[PDB]
Formats: C-alpha cells, structure tokens, sequence
C-alpha cells in the first residue's frame, strides 16, 4: 500500500514514490528509491513489498538492457509496458508479482502506465499506485491543465505529495520525485 | 497468542522449617515488551498469609482485591485473622464463581498455621483446583521451569536462610529460561517472628 | 445401541442391547437402557446418554405431575409419556440428541411409541431405533408378525438385538428384555451365553 | 491419515518358547462388524507374522509390499528369508515412507518373528513410522486395556503369558467395540508358526 | 532477537543480542547473530534461526566460491544481492530471515537490511529483531557520525542492552564487531546483566 | 487420571491416583481424587481438578444438609441422581467424570457420572485417561461378592495399572473402603476407610538425587526489609 | 494430517572440558500412552560423536539412518571417520534439507574434537546449529533447562567462564535433572540412557527412573 | 446401495438394486450396478458411480492386460479382478470413494470378493456391501447358509435385496441378479411385482 | 494502534498523544485532543478507536466529577487509577473498553500510570499505549534520570515523540502534550 504518484506533461513526466521503506511497525530508511530506472529512459514507480518490487525492477531492467543489447535499439515507452504488461500477465497467473507500477518514459514524447499485479496497462495523464490515488486523483483533476509547465508540474505534484502526506493516514515520510524528460531521469526536490 | 502469556509472571512458593518463601518476579509485560519492573504480584493477605498470583496483572489486581475484600469482610464480621487453609478455600470459591468466566491468575498461597507455625503452600489453577504442595507450589508462565529447579534444588526443612537461598535462586533459574518474565525478583521470607521481604536481582532482558 | 419394542396381544416387549460406547470404547458394558418410568412404563434409550437420562428423570416428573391432579393415575400415561418425551425432545432439540421407545402397559392396554432423535413420536405395533436397528430392520421385517404373543415376541426381540448385538460395534453386551403386562413389568437379562446367535453367524 | 475398514486390537508377547500374538479374526467397517475369520497376522516367513491393527486395507498394501520385497531377497538369496528385524526395518522405513509421501498407512504394524540367531523379535510401527522393539507390544485397544497383565508376565511361561492375553483381551471384547469373535492365538516359535485354536474369550456377565 | 548495524566514520557497528526464545522459554541465551561472510564481511542473524544460519553460511560458501573463482572478491552489494535472491526464490516457504549484511568493500562501509521477503535496502543504520525498535530508540537517538569506536561500539551495545530489557525476546549477551577497511574485527560479549544499572530506580 | 470402583461382597472399594498434571507436567504427585460425600458414599473424581472438587464439595454440603435436616442417610442412587442432574444442566462443561461409591439401605451401590450428565449403575467403573488400563484389571479379577481384601487389592492394581500405563496417572494409590462396621450386620453402621497412600510403586519414586547440590546462581539482593508477623 | 507424532522425551547433554554427558529418557511416549518404554535416543554416530535425537521417533529413526549414511559416505569419499564439529554442521545441512518438512526432533551432537575437547551441539527441529557447554530437548526441555542453569549459571552470567565441572559430577547432574523431568514430565520416564564421549570412546549407562 | 453377492457350491450370485440416487432424487431407477468385467466376471459396484464404473473399465483393462502375455486367460481372472480393483481404490484412495464386490467363475471356481471403499479385499462366501446392505446385515446372518445352491442363493439374494430396497432410500428398485456358473453367466431383474416382499412388511 | 506517551517527574507529568484522528484511510483532523482531562488535576491519554476513547473519557470524567460533587473531595492520583482500573476490570469480561490508556495525575504528588483495555494498572515513571512504546521506553530508558527537569523532561519527551514520528511506519501526523502539574493540565508545544 506505498505511495507512487505519476503527473504527465506536454514533454516530461513527473514520478515520485514513497521514499519509506519499512519492515512491519518499523520505517527502516527515510530514503529509498521505490523509482526503478529500467533504461536512461524509462523510471518504473513499483507500489508493494520491498522485496517484489526489487525482484521485478532487477528483472525489467535486466530485459531492458538485454533487449537494448541484443538488438542495438532501446524499447519504447509503449514496447516496454506492453513488456512489463505481459510480464505481469504471465505472473498473475503463475507466481504473481504483486507490484503495482507507474511507468514514466521519455522516448521523444511523455510516457505515464498504470500498471498493476494483474497487469492492467493503461496510459494515462496522472495517476497513482497504492492508497493514495484516493487522495491525489482529484487534486490532478482540479488542478491539472494540459500544457501544463514543468514549473507547474512539480507545483501540482508537490500539491498531491502534500495531500498524500496530510490526509493519508499511513503518511510516508517523505517522497522521491524524479523527472522523466528529454535529459533523462533526474532526481529533484519539491519545496 | 493466549490470554494468559499476555502478562508474563513467576510466582513461587517454598516450604521450609516452620517458615514459608514467597517469591515472584518483578515484571509487568505486555506479550513480548516490557512495561515495568515494579509490578507487585505477591499481596499481604494476613500477618500470616502472602498471595502471589501469577497471570493476567489485570486479573491480578481484580483477584487480589476482591480477596481483599472477602478477607477485611471475614475479619470484620468473625473479628479474627483468616487461617491460611480457609483464605485457600476463599480462593477457590472466589476463582470456581467464575469458574466459566475464569481469571487468568493462578493463585499461591504461602502461608503459616496459626498454631503449629508450620508451612503452607496452596497453589490453584484458574479455577482454584488447589493443589497443597508440601515443598514448592509454582506458577505463571515459567511453571514448568519452577517445577524443574525446584523438584531438584528444594530440600526438607530449610531454615529461612536455606529456604531463602533456593527460592532465590530457583525463581532466578525460572525467570531466566522465561522470556516474558524477570526483571528482578522478590521473595517475602514468611516466619514465626518476622516476614523478610528481600530484592533479588535477576537477569533484566 | 438397538431399541426394539414390540406391542403385543397380551404385552409389550422392549429388548435392548446393554452396551454404552464412547467411540470405540465401551465404558459401560451393562448398560440399563429402559428406564424405569412407572411400574408398568418403560423408555428404552437411545442416543446421547445423558440426554435420554435426563429425558426419562424428567418423564417420571412430568407423569407424577400429570398424576397432581388425578386419581386415574394409569390412565393414558402412555400416551402422555410419549407425549412429554417428544415435548422435551422438540423444546430441547438444539441440545439434546435423544431418541426414546417408550412402551408399557395402561388403562389403553400395552402400548410402544418410538420418539425419534428428531422428536416424532409415533405409536408403533413394532418399534426399533438406535445405530443396531438398523442392521436388523430386514430381519424384523422378515420375522415380525402382529400375532406375536409376548413371549413369541420376547423370543423375536432377543433373537433381533442379538444380531444387532453381533452386526454393530455400538450395540453389544447382554439382551435387556422387558415384559410389561396388566400384571406389571418382568425384567431379563439374555447374557451373550444365553444368547441364541454368536459372532459365528458372520460368514455362515 | 483415514481408518475406515479396520482390524482389532492385537496384543503380541514374549513368552519362553517364542512370541504369541493374539487378536480377533473380525475386520469392522467403522462400528460395523462387517467381516469374520480374517486373521490380522499374515505369515510372511515360516518364523515371521505381520499383524496389524487399524485400517486393514493398509494392512493389506503393506503385506503385497512385504511380501514382494521378501520375494525380491528370497530369489536373490535361493531361498533364504528376510529375518525378522529385516523385514520390521523395511516397515519401517517404507511406513515412515508412506508418512513422508503425506499417505500413511493407518495401520500400527507388529512384526514378531525369531531371527536366525534364535532372539525373539517383536517390534511396531505405527502409522506415522514410528518403530520401537519391545517383549510386548499391544496394538488398538490391546495397548490400552492393558495394564500389567502382560508386562509382569512377558518373557515368562508360555501359560502365563497366554493367561495374561487372554485377560487384556477379555477387557478388550468387554471394553472394545470393535471387538468381535474369536481371538486367534499365533505361537512364532523357532519352530515355526502355528496358529492355535481361536478362544472366545468372554467377559465377565455376572456384572448384570 | 535483536540485531543492529550502524556506520559512522570510523566503519560499521554491528551489535546483536544473543537470545533465541519461542513462545515464552528462552531456549538459548549465547546465540551467535552474527555469522562472518568474508574477511571484511559479516551477516546478522535475525528471525528464523535455522534459516538465518544456514543462508548466512550458504552466502559465505558462495562468497568464497566467487574470490576463487575470481580474483576480485565478491562485494557487500554482491554478497546480499545473492543472499536475497537465494532467499526470494523460496517466498512463499515461510522462511524467517532477518540479516544485515555488514561488510566493508571496494566502495567502502555497506549495510544491506535483507529479509525472506526479498527486501534489500542499503543503509548506514539498520535493527531487525522483536527489540529492533528499542535498537533503533537508542541509535537514532544517540548515533553521531564521528564516535570514536569504543563510543561506537558502546552505544551499540546499550542499544542491544535497552532492546534485550524492553523486549522479551532479546537478551544474553551483546556480540559487539566493529568492522573497518582492514577486516572484521570481533570487539566483545559484554552479558546485558552486567551493562544493566541497578543503582536506577526507573528501570 | 485413573479412579476405580468396585463392589466386594461387603461394601465398595475406590481407588484413585494421586497425580494432577497441568498439562504435559505433573503438578502435584499427592493429589486428592477421593472427594467425601458423606460417611456412606464417598465420589472419585477425574476430568479438571476444580470441577471435579468444587461439585463432589458442593453435593457433599447437600447431603450433609439433607442428614441434617431430615436425619436420612444419604443414598448411593440419590447423590448419583443429584450429581447427574447438576452436570447435565451445566451440559458437560462441568468437566467432572465421577464414580460415586457408597452403601445405603440397597445395599453397595458404585454409580458412574459422565461430565455430560450420564449416569450408570455398574459393579466396576474406570474413569479418567487411565481408565482403559485400570478396566482391564477390574473386567478380569472383580466377581460377584468377593470380599474386602481382593477387591482392594483389585482396584489397587487396576490404579496400578492405571499408573505406569497411562502418562496422566501416577505417583500413588490412595483407596477409601466404604463397608458396613458389622458386615454379618446389614443394618449396621457405614463407615470408611481410607487407606492414603495404599501403593506406593518403588519403582516410581525418585532414584537419584545430587547429595552436593551443584548450584552455581548467586543471589545479588536489591533491598531487604524485615517486618513482623503480627 | 500432521505427519509428526510429537513423542515426547527429554534429553540433557552436558559439554564438558574432555567429555560431553548426554542423558535421554529411553520412553517412547505420546498422547498419555507408552509405545515403548525402552526406545534408546542417543546414538554412536561414529568413534567422535553421539547424536541424541528427542521428538517424533519416525523422524528421530529416519534422522538417525541419514546421518549414519552421510557418516558412512564421509568415511568412505573423505577416508576418516567424520569429526564432532563436522557431524555438527552435516547435522545442521541434514535438518534443513527438510526445513519446509522438519524433522519434529532437537538434536545434541555431543563428541570428542581433535583436540580432545568436548563439544556439544543443540538443535532444533528446522536445523539452528548452536555449540553449547549444555543444552536440554524435548518435552521437559523447559523443566531441565533451568536445572543446568543453575548447576553452572551460564544463563545466568552468559560472559564467565563455564565451570570446570568433573566429568562424574556432569553425569550425575545429568541423572538428577532427567530424575526431576521424569517427577514433572509426563513423557519423560522409564529408563535413563546415561551416554558419555570422551578420549576412552562412547560409555553408555542405562539408569532406571519412575515408570509412572 | 445393495450389495449382495453369494458364493455358492455350484456358482455366484451377485444380486444387487438398481437404484442410482442424488440425494433424494434417483436419476437412474434402473442401475446396471453389476457391470460385466469379463463373461463370467462381475463387479457389483456401490458408493460413488462415476468412481465405480471407471474401476470397472480399469479392471476390464487390467484383466485384458493379463491376458495380453498369456493364454490361460480364465485362470486366476476373479483374484487378480479383486487385486486390480484393490490397487485401483488404494491407488486412488482420496479421489475414487467406491467399493466393489467382484464375483463370478473362473479356472478356481465360483468366487466372490469384497473389496471395500478402503481398498479392503476379502474373498468372501456371502459379501454384502452398500448403504442397503446395512438393513439386511441381519437378516442375511439369519437367513444365509454355506450349502445354498445358486437357485437357492438366488432366492436368498432377491429377498435380501428385497428387504434392503424397501428400507433403505438410496436403495430401490428391480433386483438385478447374475448367476454365474461354469456355462457362463446368466442376468435376471426382479421388478418390484416380482419382488417377494413389499413395503408393507413395514410394520407387519 | 494509537500512539500515547507518558513521562512522569519529580513534580510533573509530560502525557502526549497522537493529535491525528482517523477515519479508515482518512486523516481526518490532525489537532484531535486525545488526552482527557477526567479532572483538572488528571489527564488521560487514551489510544484506541475514536468512539471508544471518547465515551470511556466522558464515562470517566462524569465520574470524577460527581465523586467531586458527591463528596466534597476530589478523586486521589491512585483513587482514580483504581477507579478507572476497576472499570476496565468490569468492561474487559463484559462489554469491553478497548482502549488502553495513560492517566497522568497531580495530586501534590506526579503520578503516572500505565493501563489497559483489560485492566492492568501499573504507576510507572514512563510509558506509552499503542506501538509506540516500543520506540520510545528504550529512549526513556537510555535518557531519563532521576530528578528530570521540566525543561530535560520535554526535551525527553521530545525525543520519543521524534523517534515515533522517523521510526513508527504510521507516523502520527502530530502530537498533543499536555503538562500536568502544581498548576493542573496545560497544552504545551515542543519545538
Ligand atoms: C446408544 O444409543 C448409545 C449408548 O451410549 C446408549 C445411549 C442411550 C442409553 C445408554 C447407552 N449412544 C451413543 O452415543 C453410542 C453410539 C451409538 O450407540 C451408543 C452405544
Ligand atoms: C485426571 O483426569 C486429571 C487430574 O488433574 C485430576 C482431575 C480431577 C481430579 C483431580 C486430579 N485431569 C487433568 O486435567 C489431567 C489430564 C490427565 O488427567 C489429569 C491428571
Ligand atoms: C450406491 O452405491 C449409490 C448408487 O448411486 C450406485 C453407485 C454405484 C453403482 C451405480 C449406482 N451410490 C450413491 O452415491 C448413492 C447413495 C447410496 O447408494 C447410491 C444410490
């Protein structure tokens, strides 16, 4: 139940995670990076046990590497969830992976999935993985307009990291961000 | 996991030569955390007779005072301290009322006849199936370790220091394989003349 | 357990096996079955034991309680005894798992009604219930007749509780028989050597 | 773990002369007495009886196992037997086997049988593989209705022994429900196997 | 139990109690929670005993097959990396392991929390156990980054010792490593009993 | 738990261990499973031990209140019929198998009780986890009017047997001999006797013993205080 | 179903300076009925060693027959008879090959190292290795445990030295305790197994205890 | 289910009911329970139908393997039918809940076999198994004798089965008889009109 | 699961409490006044659900006030802890209170004690209900001495509240202290 956020732009994506890891009442680090960077282009927002989500992030990224290798051309924003879509449905199945994402990718157009355990892939605007889509989606719908700067995207994901962290009970810590854009995935600071 | 491991505790009784060793450990825990080394689980009941009941410290304080209550009661209307064996049976109507509805305390009773002076162990399940031991009456989560050390270490007609001695020790070799129950030991040394209510130091983890 | 209680011309006939099981253990061996309600009422027991005591102690309570009132007091007891027993059977039916066979002797003549475990009752000519009836609902089928007088009957009901006895690990030990008539009631024991079937009737 | 058609009890122990097994010839299904004069012994070897008591199907897999694990050392060895605490062994661990596989037999197995050395050996296993060798070993409500009828007189005269069986068994037709008939007596000597005359061992009926 | 691993300037601090208890009996008191893996290399033990043991020294078998086999010896990060895998293909099996691994590589000082559930989260300050959370009270509140060792290992070893009386399932004694550049070094078992002070009425 | 009564030609023998375990341990090796109900009838008792004590206390202040106010001696049938019915409306959670032993006007009555409320009149019963074991001795020495000595020495050995068969049962065998003062003399007094201790197995004491206690625990005393007793 | 009987049963090992005194009741017993009231529960593993298995006796006989297959192949692939502390770790493997389908059985591998020194292991069920100065299993493990306290007061004050404890005074310690657990323990009786490794080899000693 | 198979001196008959029950409903009033394995072979089946038509398939598969490596096709076929319905059950223990009397004639004679739903194999004389066999265990004690000829046995067969149908629900309607002798094997249906007895031995 | 903390001085009591009331998900108001003050000289912490905490404070505090009113005497420190003890004692076996609470009382003497849905009452120089204490007694333990100042006393109580807000995975949003004194219960900040 972690908190992942993802915010679309006209040309960059903002992700941010629940930056608390935590083992049963304990909140073991104040810092980890829940954002699993698959490629220099694509950072994966993973929402679930600590443990699944490392276990999936290493096996995506693996793949990604592997197919950017194999072949001398990296996957798409759309290959690689449709990949990460498949590898879900096979899990689902047979030995689930119980991680839901947000994949935010820069291929020369802004990228945002919601995916989940089962493996439902859908593009979308913004959007959020554990409890605190509950709390963010409307604050996106009231606050959202296309074409929206980047300026203005970090103030709108600060706006649903602060309702996260005000109305969410179980409030994390503190959160990760990471712009996805044309540079890559760049960890940043909302204030 | 159960009510009764909620609260661990160690109570113990001995038997010596015309003198009675109450001891019980010193800690109030809630399942695995300690809450505090103060809990008094061994009450006064007469000049005679000491309770130490070791369970549930809800069910502690509930028993101890509604014996206290039945006790000052009895005294009051009969105008004479309660005998060791009739506070024995007092006990065991109080814990077979509730026989369905059972406190999670099994009492100890250690106490002297008023006359003879002689020892008295009575040790009761949760329902007050009273057991009269004429060595050690054990209880509380650390039962089977009392029963062990003591089946062993407890020999006939120790004098107070002697008795003393392994009611001491004993308890310490039970709370010490008891990880709900420690945090310091007290033993009321139960004689003709004097009750000596001595501190002793136990493991505190 | 095998209840068998044949209303007869001339009595009633309640023949019972005397063997209390807890599971595979049998605690007691010479079990009374019928109970004793009045001199000339019986409940043959079947069930949970303590249930059908209760059901019988509470019977004898409630025909001394019918008997308040009265100075006919062998008049439709019977009737009324089955009458209570299916009563405290359907008030009681969440707790008490009982079935009872009561026959005996009134006023109305002899008279056997089998309250089952479910409490309906029904006065019965041949009456059998309990875990051995059932092996031997065939061989009473075959060899009741409504003409049996009640040593005929007698006769039938050991040679039925003994196959029941020898068929079911639940039913066994020795052929409680009693014979109610306008005289009274005659109890008798068939121990297993008294008995006229063995185990050897089992593959021939 | 499911007994459904089972074997009585079965009550085996030490006397001078070799091992004498006694046990009803009846197999109940559940509290039915369903089947009579099936002995629960099966003679594996000329000195080696298998009993069991508890689900007799499982008797009767564990006997086609003994047996063709028997055959399989007989053929190897032009003739010779499997001794008894060989063949107890292979019980043992192909019952722990079953165990292990989440399928035991339901079925406390005694083997007693006299080792070419001439030692009386009496052993069980139980249904989860548990195997422990001893001069008398009760099995079903033999164990239980037991007391020291059998220990004070194990290893003793064949009379008293066979007393002592007789009065476990007169308390397991009084006391067993599934209980039924004649009790076969089987004497596994250095002699051989000789199964004596089944005795109805009745109880005590002057209770009444 | 209660294990802790912390690194401040002068390297990592890994103090663990020493008390395996099921239900309420204390079956041991001189457990060892800390199992070496390389020179510079240990893993705490915290959770399942068998499967901490047995993982722990799975991890130190395949850390010395991995410097035989090549030169380099395999990193902290590598070490838990492979410990974690091993450990997540049997979820689902109820295995019970809690256990930083503690060592200093190429890359310096690493603690690496790893758990059954596969979690492996780098750290400078880690406590698994029922007592973590006393561990962690005590080292949040008086960690700093330039202790000396011995103020290291002491206040590991309160940490363990406040755990160890707050919890009932730690206890024994504190097994206090210090482990820097030059390799495990293995700094005492000081028994709780005697760091307790009795001279304080309020615990 | 093993308890055994029987009826000789005189009177009624019962029999109990005197092991109470909590659980796997044996709490008391003296436990008292022989409950006085009133100087005719005394219950052994098996099941949970304050179940089993607080109701043969409670039937036993009923007869005794019964003699008193109405100067009858209370029966066999009577105190099973009371006990009986008291379980029964407590549907079995009253956990108290009772064989009740006693010798009214119809002569020696031996009754058992089940927890659930079911009664039976038997010349031997077996009650408790030992009671298969002691059964067994009871179903093969105990006939039609023996007399006193053999069925003590029967019951004893079925407690006996009881004992080392069965883990819930050991330590000794008490036995209480319900009989007539005058056995020629049916209408004479019945008194009991209750032989504490009837057996005790020597091969089931304890054997060994440190004569040097080793103890190696110091004793470090916080705070001592001395307060008299009156 | 639950493939484990639960036996009940305790042993009490003793690691001494030059000896490891391990006693285990002989009763094989569960659910209030002996199945046998002799069943021996140590075992010479080999010339260095002694394995003390307490628990299900399926588990203990299958346990047992695995470790003196694992010892045979060791003496046959490495050419000398497997050490204490070897059979220790071979013991600890052996357990948590089944550790999704534990032997129900705590284990005391007591032997005489290279050195001479005894050595003590305890276990549990899953496969937990710990080398012990003394240890207690099965089902009055809980009574015995505290008997070994205080006779050395190791749990006590975990940091002293164990004590020089005589070889004869560790073996009547051990008598004493499984006496107590025989009294308490209802499992726990019949016959004692008194085994003793030290440089003269495996001694074994049967003691007889309350059959009740 | 009934159950009934007879070993007689000169043949086996294996009489069974022909009622197939889903509860309270019969699906099929006219059950082939005795299914052919082998011209003199039979196997009257009782407890689940599915599981005990596969086992009759099976052993007609298993007896045909038999015979795949030998020529004396009728030697042995009855015990290794029981064996192979035996290994079948054992086999399939927690899956297959079927019991099986397997009788007939073979190189060894007429023979009959009692496999239970355990997977217990007993060659027996007079075999009976099924939930109806239950209500006629006595009177197939009483009524059954070693020396009855297969005519005998055959009317012996249909009463019993006659008396198990008409107390038992799950069994019912027409008594499927095979007579199987040395000339082969010979099927009758006893349809209730020619039933020896009714449902009025029901209380007389 | 609710996070009250209990410091007890030499001639003071520090009783904090989880300010955050919740709703399922829901943080619905962070300055919730958990702590009630049965009398103005007792203040009861209380963790547990809302409704429960509010009705056994109200229960509690009706009581003190009519053995005020009643009698011309106000409830003792250990009057009222037995009291409260003994209504947890009746509600545990019949209709139970489930909340466990810290009643801080002055009396001329600091009095704190620690008690629970059933009933266990025990005065103690410091505690906590919920999951809390197992993040601060150890902090409690390591930093509290005999004769604590007032000032040494928030900065105590300061320190568990911080380690409850970095360490406890359901960090509460804020906290409410309450100083109970020579000068009855007052709203204190510590910063
Ligand atoms: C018989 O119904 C039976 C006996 O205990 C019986 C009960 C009523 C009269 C006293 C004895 N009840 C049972 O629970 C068993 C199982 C089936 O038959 C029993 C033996
Ligand atoms: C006997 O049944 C037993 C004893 O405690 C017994 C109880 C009634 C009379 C007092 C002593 N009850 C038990 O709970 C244990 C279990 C085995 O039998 C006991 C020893
Ligand atoms: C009989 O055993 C029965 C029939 O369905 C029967 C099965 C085997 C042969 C075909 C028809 N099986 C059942 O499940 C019901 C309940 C008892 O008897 C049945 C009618």
């Amino acid at each position: 139940m972690l908190s992942i956020v993802g915010l679309q732009g006209p040309d960059w994506v903002l992700i941010a995670a629940d930056s608390s890891v935590s083992s049963s009442i304990i909140c073991m680090s104040e810092n980890y990076d829940r954002i699993a960077q698959l490629d220099d282009r694509h950072a994966l927002a993973m929402s679930g046990e600590t443990g699944d989500c490392l276990q999936l992030s290493e096996y995506l990224q693996g793949n990604v590497a592997l197919y950017k290798f194999r072949n001398g051309v990296e996957l798409s924003s759309d290959a690689l969830a449709h990949f990460i879509r498949h590898t879900m449905a096979k899990a689902v199945r047979k030995s689930p992976y119980e991680v839901n994402m947000l994949l935010s990718g820069y291929d020369g157009k802004p990228h945002l999935y919601f995916m989940d355990y089962l493996g439902t892939l859908q593009s979308i605007p913004y959007g959020a993985q554990g409890y605190c889509q509950y709390f963010v989606m409307s604050v996106f719908d009231k606050h959202y307009k296309e074409g929206l700067t980047l300026e203005d995207g970090k103030e709108l994901m600060k706006l649903a990291l602060n309702q996260i962290k005000q109305r969410f009970t179980v409030a994390p810590h503190g959160f990760i961000v990471k712009l996805v854009d044309k540079n890559g995935i760049t960890k940043i600071d909302l204030e | 996991s159960d009510i009764s491991t909620y609260n661990g505790s160690c109570v113990l009784a001995m038997a010596g030569d015309h003198c009675v060793a109450i001891a019980s450990d010193r800690r109030l825990g809630v399942n695995m955390l300690t809450v505090s080394k103060d809990f008094k689980r061994i009450f006064q009941i007469n000049d005679r007779i000491y309770l130490g009941l070791a369970g549930l410290a809800t069910d502690v304080l509930t028993v101890r005072e509604q014996l206290r209550f039945d006790v000052n009661l009895l005294e009051l209307r009969e105008e004479r301290p309660i005998d060791p064996k009739k506070f024995m049976n007092l006990v065991k109507s109080t814990l077979y009322e509730k026989r369905f509805s059972p406190f999670f305390v099994t009492p100890v009773i250690a106490g002297l006849l008023p006359e003879t002076n002689e020892p008295y162990l009575a040790a009761s399940d949760s329902i007050g199936a009273f057991a009269f031991p004429k060595d050690f009456a054990v209880a509380g989560t650390c039962e089977e370790s009392l029963y062990g050390i003591c089946e062993s270490a407890w020999r006939p007609n120790m004098n107070p220091d002697e008795l003393f001695e392994c009611t001491a020790k004993c308890l310490i070799a039970a709370v010490e394989r008891d990880s709900i129950s420690g945090w310091g030991g007290i033993v009321y040394i139960i004689t003709q003349d004097k009750v000596i209510i001595k501190e002793i130091k136990t493991r505190m983890d | 357990t095998t209840l068998l209680a044949i209303q007869c011309t001339d009595g009633v006939v309640m023949a019972s096996d005397s063997r209390t099981s807890s599971g595979s253990f049998i605690p007691n061996r010479a079990t009374n079955k019928i109970t004793e309600i009045q001199p000339k009422i019986f409940a043959a027991r079947c069930g949970n034991a303590a249930d059908t005591q209760f059901l019988a102690r509470a019977v004898k309570n409630y025909l001394n309680a019918l008997n308040i009132t009265r100075e006919n007091t062998d008049d439709s007891t019977i009737l009324v005894a089955s009458n209570v027993i299916r009563s405290l059977i359907v008030r009681y039916r969440q707790y008490l798992s009982a079935g009872v066979i009561v026959g005996g002797w009134d006023s109305a003549g002899p008279q056997v009604y089998s309250i089952e475990v479910s409490g309906m009752a029904i006065k019965k000519k041949i009456a059998s219930n309990g875990s051995g009836s059932t092996y031997i609902q065939a061989y009473i089928d075959q060899n009741y007749r409504e003409d049996m007088t009640m040593e005929e009957a007698t006769k039938f009901a050991i040679a039925a509780v003994t196959g029941a006895i020898i068929r079911d690990g639940s039913s066994g030990g020795v052929v409680n028989i009693v014979q109610i008539n306008a005289d009274g009631a005659k109890r008798m024991t068939v121990r297993p050597a008294q008995q006229p079937f063995n185990y050897d009737i089992v593959k021939g | 773990m499911q007994v459904i058609t089972a074997s009585g009890a079965i009550v085996a122990a030490k006397y001078d002369g070799g091992i004498l097994l006694a046990s009803d010839l009846s197999i109940t299904y559940g509290s039915m007495f369903r089947h009579n004069n099936v002995s629960h012994f099966v003679e594996v070897a000329p000195n080696i009886i298998i009993g069991a008591s508890g689900e007799f199907a499982d008797f009767q897999t564990l006997i086609e196992v003994i047996k063709s694990v028997i055959l399989q050392q007989q053929c190897k060895h032009n003739g010779e037997y499997l001794t008894a605490s060989e063949v107890h062994n292979y019980i043992k661990r192909y019952m722990y086997q079953c165990r292990s596989n989440m399928k035991p037999l339901s079925c406390k197995v005694i083997v007693a049988g006299i080792n070419p050395d001439g030692s009386k050996f009496l052993a069980c296993t139980d249904p989860y593989g548990a195997s422990w060798e001893s001069d008398h070993i009760g099995t079903g409500f033999g164990k239980y209705l037991q007391g020291l009828q059998i220990a004070d007189v194990v290893n003793g005269s064949f009379d008293d022994v066979k007393k002592g069986i007789t009065e476990v068994f007169r308390a397991v037709n009084a006391r067993n429900t599934t209980a039924n008939g004649k009790i076969e007596f089987i004497t596994v000597t250095p002699q051989g196997i000789n199964h004596l005359a089944p005795e109805q061992i009745d109880p005590n009926w002057e209770v009444v | 139990t209660t294990t802790l691993s912390f690194i401040y300037n002068g390297g990592i601090v890994v103090a663990v109690d020493s008390r395996a208890t099921g239900g309420q009996f204390i079956f041991s008191q001189t457990v060892m929670k800390i199992l070496p893996l390389a020179p510079n290399m240990i893993g705490t033990m915290a959770g399942g005993a068998a499967d901490c043991q047995y993982w722990l020294r799975n991890l130190s078998r395949l850390i010395q097959l991995h410097k035989f086999r090549y030169q380099q010896p395999l990193t902290v990060a590598a070490a838990s990396k492979i410990l974690v895998n091993e450990l997540y293909r049997y979820k689902g099996y109820n295995l019970s392991i809690g256990s930083m691994i503690c060592g200093y590589d190429n890359t310096g000082p690493h603690i690496f929390y790893i758990d059954n559930h596969g979690s492996r989260i780098a750290g400078k300050r880690f406590s698994v156990g029922s007592g973590s959370t006393h561990a962690y009270g005590v080292l949040d509140t008086c960690y700093r980054e330039d202790m000396t060792k011995e103020e290291a290992c002491e206040l590991g070893r309160r940490a363990i010792y406040h755990a160890t009386y707050r919890d009932s399932g730690s206890g024994g004694r504190v097994s206090v490593v210090h482990i820097t550049q030059n390799g495990v070094e293995w700094i005492d078992k000081t028994d709780v009993f005697d760091m307790h002070d009795f001279s304080k009425t309020t615990f | 738990t093993t308890i055994a009564a029987a009826i000789f030609d005189g009177g009624v023998v019962l029999g109990a261990d005197t092991r109470a375990t909590a659980g796997p341990i044996v709490a008391v090796k003296d436990e008292m499973k022989l409950h006085y109900i009133s100087d005719n009838i005394w219950v052994c008792g098996a099941g949970i031990a304050a179940d089993n004590d607080n109701i043969n206390a409670v039937i036993s202040a009923k007869l005794r209140l019964f003699q008193m106010n109405t100067g009858l001696q209370p029966r066999v049938d009577q105190c099973t019929n009371i006990l009986a019915s008291r379980l029964f409306q407590y549907m079995g959670y009253i956990q108290a198998a009772l064989i009740v032993g006693g010798i009214d006007f119809q002569g020696p009555q031996v009754y058992q009780v089940a927890p659930h409320g079911s009664f039976s009149k038997q010349p031997f019963i077996a009650q408790g986890s030992g009671s298969l074991a002691a059964i067994s001795v009871l179903e093969n020495r105990w006939h039609n009017k023996m007399n006193e000595h053999d069925c003590m020495e029967m019951v004893a050995d079925a407690i006996y047997a009881g004992i080392t068969n069965d883990l819930g049962s050991g330590s000794h065998v008490n036995l209480c001999v319900i009989k007539r003062e005058n056995p020629e003399d049916k209408q004479s007094k019945v008194i009991y006797t209750f032989y504490k201790d009837y057996r005790v197995p020597h091969e089931n004491d304890r054997n060994f013993r440190l004569e040097p206690q080793i103890n190696n625990i110091d004793v470090e005393v916080i705070k001592t205080t001395e307060r008299p007793l009156t | 179903w639950s493939p484990y009987e639960m036996h009940g049963g305790t042993a009490i090992g003793i690691c001494g300076d030059d000896y490891v005194v391990i006693g285990a009741d002989t009763r094989l017993s569960v659910d209030y009925s002996i199945d046998s009231r002799h069943k021996a529960r140590i075992f010479k593993m080999n010339s260095n060693c002694m394995i003390s298995a307490t628990g299900f006796d399926g588990d203990i006989d299958a346990f047992i027959t695995r470790m003196r297959s694992i010892l045979l192949n060791y003496e046959n692939q490495h050419f000398h008879e497997m050490s204490v502390e070897s059979v220790a770790r071979c013991v600890s493997n052996t357990l948590y090959s089944k550790r999704f389908f534990p032997y129900y059985i705590n284990i005391l591998v007591g032997g005489i190292n290279s050195e001479g020194k005894g050595k003590l292991y305890g276990y549990d069920p899953v496969g937990t290795i710990e080398d012990l100065h003394y240890d207690s299993n099965g089902s009055g493990s809980s009574l015995a445990a505290p008997l070994l306290d205080s006779a050395f007061g190791t749990i006590h004050h975990n940091t002293r030295p164990f004590p020089a404890v005589s070889l004869q005074d560790a073996k009547n310690i051990v008598r004493d305790a499984i006496c107590s657990v025989t009294e308490r323990d209802i499992y726990t009786g019949d016959a004692l197994q008194l085994c003793v490794f030290t440089k003269d080899g495996f001694a074994q000693e049967e003691f007889p205890l309350p059959r009740h």
